[PDB]
C-alpha cells in the first residue's frame, strides 16, 4: 500500500538511474566492442585514394618523360631503414 | 598546412602538385607539338575509381543517422562526375588529334574537378566524423548539468559509476582525433583541454561528497565549489566542441 501523496509527486519524477540511462544511451556514452566502428571511414578512404592513384597515373601518362618531376628520397629511407633496424634488435627478433 | 587532417593532406596534395606542374609544363610550351599516347584507358580507370567512390558515398549517405551528411555529401556525387565527363571528352579529342591544344583545358579541368569534387566528399565526411565526438561531447554536458539533483550518497556512486565508460569514450575520440590533425595549435588545446576535464573528474566526485555530507547536518560553500567545478569541466568542454570544428 504506497501514500497517495508522495505517489503523486514522485511518479513521472525520474529516477537518477533513468535520467542517466537516457543521456548515456541518447548520446551513446559507452564503449563500442565493434570491429566494422572503422570500416565506413576505410572504405571512403581507399576509394578516395583509388581515385589519386587513377588520375596520378593518367596524368603521368600525359606528362610522359617530358615531365621535370624528380622524387627520390634517399635520406628518409635511410631514416626508415635505421628505424626497423634499432626497432628489429630491441624486439630481439 | 594546406588541408587539416593527415588523411585529406596524404590524398589531395600529390594530385594538386601534379596538376600544378602541368599547368606551367604547358605555359612552358614543353608538351607543344607532341602527339599524346591514347588515354582512354587510363580515363577509363579514373571513371571506374570515380564510379566506386560514388557507390561507397551513396551507401554511406543510405544507411547514416547524420541528416547534415545525407544533405551536405550528394552534391560532391554530381560534381565528380560531371568532371570525370570532361576527362572522357578530353580523351577522346586526343584520340581525334593527338596534337589538340582545345583538348588541354577539359583535361585539367576536368582533372582538377575530379579533385575538387573528392575533396568535398573528405571535408563532408570529417564534418560527420566529428560530429560523433561532439555528440559524446554534448553528452558529457548534459550528464553534468544532473549534478545538482545528486543529494543522497547512494545517487553520488551510482552518477560515478555511469560516468566512466563516456568520459573514457570521449578521452579516446579526442586522442585518436588530435593524432589526425595537422594544426599543431589544435592539438595542443584538445590535448589540454581534455587533461583539464580529466584532471577535475576526481575533483567534481569529491565536492559532490561533500555536498551530501554536509545536507546531512549545518553548505552554500559546497553547493558553490561544485558548481565551479561542473561550470569549469564544462567550459573546456564547450572549448574541446570549437576546436573541434576548425579547419584551418
Amino acid at each position: 500500500i504506497v501514500d497517495p501523496l508522495s505517489f503523486s509527486e514522485e511518479r513521472f519524477r525520474p529516477s537518477l538511474e533513468e535520467r542517466l540511462e537516457s543521456i548515456i544511451s541518447g548520446a551513446a556514452l559507452m564503449a563500442d566492442s565493434s570491429c566494422t566502428r572503422d570500416d565506413r571511414r576505410e572504405r571512403i578512404v581507399a576509394e578516395c585514394n583509388a581515385v589519386r592513384q587513377a588520375l596520378q597515373d593518367l596524368l603521368s601518362e600525359y606528362m610522359g618523360n617530358a615531365g621535370r618531376k624528380e622524387r627520390s628520397d634517399a635520406l628518409n629511407s635511410a631514416i626508415d631503414k635505421m628505424t626497423k633496424k634499432t626497432r628489429d634488435l630491441r624486439r630481439q627478433l | 598546412p594546406v588541408f587539416h587532417t593527415r588523411t585529406i593532406e596524404s590524398i589531395l596534395e600529390p594530385v594538386a602538385q601534379q596538376i600544378s606542374h602541368l599547368v606551367i609544363m604547358h605555359e612552358e610550351g614543353e608538351v607543344d607539338g607532341k602527339a599524346i599516347p591514347d588515354l582512354t584507358a587510363p580515363v577509363a580507370a579514373v571513371q571506374a575509381a570515380v564510379s566506386n567512390l560514388v557507390r561507397v558515398g551513396k551507401e554511406t549517405v543510405q544507411t547514416t543517422e547524420d541528416q547534415i551528411l545525407k544533405r551536405d555529401m550528394p552534391p560532391a556525387f554530381i560534381k565528380v562526375e560531371n568532371a570525370c565527363t570532361k576527362l572522357v571528352q578530353a580523351a577522346q579529342m586526343l584520340q581525334s588529334d593527338p596534337y589538340s591544344v582545345p583538348a588541354r583545358d577539359y583535361l585539367i579541368d576536368g582533372s582538377r574537378g575530379i579533385l575538387s569534387g573528392t575533396s568535398d566528399l573528405l571535408l563532408t565526411f570529417d564534418e560527420a566524423e566529428v560530429r560523433k565526438i561532439i555528440r559524446v561531447c554534448k553528452g558529457i554536458l548534459e550528464y553534468l548539468t544532473v549534478a545538482e539533483v545528486v543529494e543522497t550518497m547512494e545517487d553520488l556512486v551510482t552518477y560515478t559509476k555511469n560516468l566512466g565508460p563516456g568520459m573514457t569514450k570521449m578521452a579516446k575520440m579526442i586522442d585518436e582525433r588530435q593524432q589526425e590533425l595537422t594544426h599543431q595549435e589544435h592539438r595542443v588545446m584538445l590535448v589540454n583541454s581534455m587533461n583539464t576535464v580529466k584532471e577535475l573528474l576526481p575533483v567534481l566526485i569529491s565536492a559532490m561528497k561533500i555536498f551530501v555530507t554536509t545536507k546531512n547536518s549545518k553548505i552554500e560553500e559546497a553547493l558553490k565549489n561544485r558548481n565551479f567545478t561542473v561550470e569549469k569541466m564544462s567550459a573546456e568542454i564547450n572549448e574541446i566542441i570549437r576546436v573541434l570544428q576548425l579547419t584551418s
